[PDB]
């Protein structure tokens, strides 16, 4: 009978969860070792442990069919069993799983091993993306130098892994279908537990898109004045290499040349950080201080003992794209970041420490619940703090921003600077997964794969390669997440919902009142707020124990993902910018790019 | 898997 079975099932889950945590710890350790120190030996070790865990998961998924779990009374037990049926890549036959893992490490290690030659010195060929190439892309205003580094990087990080990427798509699709999803797109989307999730995002993106187009138009206008019309056209897509970022995903590095009021203050605390002798250690300690100030959890000793917070100085290869790691025991959580002393990096630190906080908050949950309410929730946590960290209010408090007068013009500068990060990124984030979804779904013929990438980047972001590309090139894997098979929709979700969290935390902190000119949303600091911390504790402690609308409700009483809060934040910018574009007769929109030959 | 910046 079912009553006796459900009692037995509860006991089964309790034991299995603990076993899965312990086994995942072993896999995670091998993965950590590889990412910290890329060698053939560590690759082999990483992949063989995973093959072993995959085999164990196969038996787990099989064993779930012996339980009448869909018949149970307990929603909680049913939810746990459903999680256990989700094999993902582990559904693949033994040999196919091994080949997929070999394919994934080939791509990630290619990306991590990219070195290019100095633009001025063709014999100095040890320049890595992090930090050498990214430093040029962010600081250089020599358009030909920028174009050189763009071409060198994309050729090496993208084109070199076309064959591997093709095999990856094949095996991703096979895995998805073995789980009875149509493709890897539906597999990814399953994480959001909502059959209208794509439409919901389209609707929100459509509401914010006009604001993006104003920002795009104004930026293009200002770039024309800086570089001249031979480099930037009025009516064409923006050459992406001028936007201060290798993927043009965020444009804040060119704020000094595109800011609304060049004679009024523009926040850039990097120089002050260096002057005051800031170190990566100090930056992480400050992040820790922020969380504890909100009555949230202090970083445990294991974090300080085991983390890598600086790029190693030996000869070794490693992945420098920052990462936060949960080892599924108690208090064993780590970051690996190749930390630099900059304002932008200060944000990355808080962003990554948001993951660590999430790990600690839900570590008491059953193994299957020890993850985010949805992938977007995990990415949002640290960004809510970074929003506060970025305010003139907070930066003055900590002594990094000096002699700042917050008049109307400085406010517009700060709003525009934030938008160069937060609004600009939305079409970018959407295209990363629209591209991969279309490949997963079999909607693009292999002969059209590269220009299908650039077509999306054009349609949505209005940017283009600095040079003519073709199907001889393969540019998508030049983005880390694409080489490393990390879903990107999480970030689109995050950038929307982080404003819902931020607005609510700010209200709870007494830091925001729409009817009070002294408390604007764009100058809210939640540092020290126990009330904001209480909301985070309520939501984060839940892990994945309930569907994500329940986790949002626990934070602020709402159940719906909404673009209202992000629009509210930027409304004063929208009003000013619409008027400023009209004032300057700024052309809005772009013609179809000529930069990918079919 | 590890959680990473955009
Ligand atoms: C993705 O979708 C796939 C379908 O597209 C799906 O694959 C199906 O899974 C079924 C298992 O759930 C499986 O069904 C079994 O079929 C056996 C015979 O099938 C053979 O002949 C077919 C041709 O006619 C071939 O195509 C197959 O390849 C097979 O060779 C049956 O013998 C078997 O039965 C037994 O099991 C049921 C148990 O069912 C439940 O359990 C309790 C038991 O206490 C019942 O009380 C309860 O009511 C419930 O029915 C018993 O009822 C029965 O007595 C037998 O013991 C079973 O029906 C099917 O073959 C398989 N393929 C296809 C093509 O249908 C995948 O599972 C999906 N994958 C994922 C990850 O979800
Ligand atoms: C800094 C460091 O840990 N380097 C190690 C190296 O000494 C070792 O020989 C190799 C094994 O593949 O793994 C890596
Ligand atoms: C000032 C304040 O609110 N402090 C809270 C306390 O009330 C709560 O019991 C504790 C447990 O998480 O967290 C902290
Ligand atoms: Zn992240």
């Amino acid at each position: 009978a079912l009553v006796k079975e459900e009692i037995q099932a509860k006991e089964y889950l309790e034991n299995l969860n603990k076993e899965l945590a312990k086994r995942t710890n072993v896999e995670t350790e091998a993965a950590w070792a590889y990412g910290s120190n890329i060698t053939d030996e560590n690759e082999k070790k990483k992949n063989e442990i995973s093959a072993e865990l995959a085999k164990f998961m196969k038996e787990v998924a099989s064993d779930t069919t012996k339980f009448q779990w869909r018949s149970y009374q307990s929603e909680d037990l049913k939810r746990q069993f459903k999680a256990l049926t989700k094999l993902g890549y582990a559904a693949l036959p033994e040999d196919d799983y091994a080949e997929l893992l070999d394919t994934l490490s080939a791509m990630e290690s290619n990306f991590a091993k990219v070195k290019v030659c100095d633009y001025k010195d063709s014999t100095k060929c040890d320049l890595a993306l992090d930090p050498e190439i990214e430093e040029v892309i962010s600081k250089s205003r020599d358009h030909e130098e920028l174009a050189y580094y763009w071409r060198e990087f994309y050729d090496k990080a993208g084109t070199a892994v076309r064959s591997q990427f093709e095999r990856y798509v094949e095996l991703n699709t096979k895995a998805a279908k073995l789980n009875n999803f149509t493709s890897g797109a539906e597999a990814w989307l399953d994480e959001y537990e909502d059959d209208t999730f794509e439409q919901q995002l389209e609707d929100i993106f459509a509401d914010i898109r006009p604001l993006y187009q104003q920002i795009h138009g104004y930026v293009r206008f200002r770039l024309r004045k800086h570089y001249g019309d031979a480099v930037v056209s009025e009516t064409g897509p923006i050459p992406m290499h001028l936007l201060g970022n290798m993927w043009a995903q965020q444009w804040s590095e060119i704020a000094d040349i595109v800011s609304p009021f060049p004679e009024k203050p523009l926040v850039d605390v990097s120089a002050e950080m260096e002057k005051q002798g800031y170190t990566p250690l100090k930056m992480f300690q400050m992040g820790d201080d922020f969380f504890t100030s909100m009555n949230l959890t202090k970083l445990p000793q294991d974090f300080w003992d085991k983390s890598i917070i600086e790029k190693p100085t030996d000869g070794r290869d490693l992945v420098c794209h920052a990462s936060a790691w949960d080892f599924y025991l108690t208090d064993d959580v780590r970051i690996k970041q190749c930390t630099r002393v900059t304002q932008d990096q200060l944000f990355t630190v808080h962003h990554e420490l948001g993951h660590i906080q999430y790990f600690l908050q839900y570590q008491h949950q059953p193994f299957v619940y020890r993850t985010g309410a949805n992938p977007g929730f995990h990415e949002a946590v640290g960004d809510v703090l970074s929003l506060s960290v970025s305010t003139p209010k907070h930066l003055e408090k900590i002594g990094l921003l000096k002699d700042y007068v917050r008049d109307d013009e400085a406010r517009i500068n700060q709003l525009f600077l934030t938008a160069l990060d937060k609004i600009v990124f939305l079409p970018f984030a959407f295209t990363m997964d629209k591209y991969r979804w279309s490949l997963f779904r079999g909607e693009v013929d292999k002969a059209n794969w590269n220009c299908a990438f650039w077509k999306l980047r054009d349609e949505y972001s209005g940017i283009e390669p600095p040079v003519v590309r073709s199907e001889k090139d393969f540019d998508a894997p030049a983005k880390y997440h694409i080489s490393a098979d990390v879903e990107y929709l999480r970030y689109l979700v995050s950038f929307i919902i982080q404003f819902q969290f931020y607005k609510s935390a700010c209200i709870k902190a007494g830091q925001y009142d729409p009817d009070n000119v002294e408390l604007p949303l764009d100058n809210c600091d939640i540092y020290g707020s126990a009330a904001a911390g209480a909301a985070f504790h309520n939501m984060l402690s839940m892990g994945a124990s309930k569907p994500w609308p329940d986790a949002l409700e626990a934070f602020n009483g709402e159940r719906i993902m909404s673009g209202k809060a992000i629009a509210e934040y930027f409304e004063p910018l929208r009003v000013w910018l619409e008027a400023e574009n009209i004032k300057n007769n700024v052309h809005i929109g772009w013609t179809t790019s000529n930069k990918c030959v079919s | 898997r590890p959680k990473i910046p955009p």
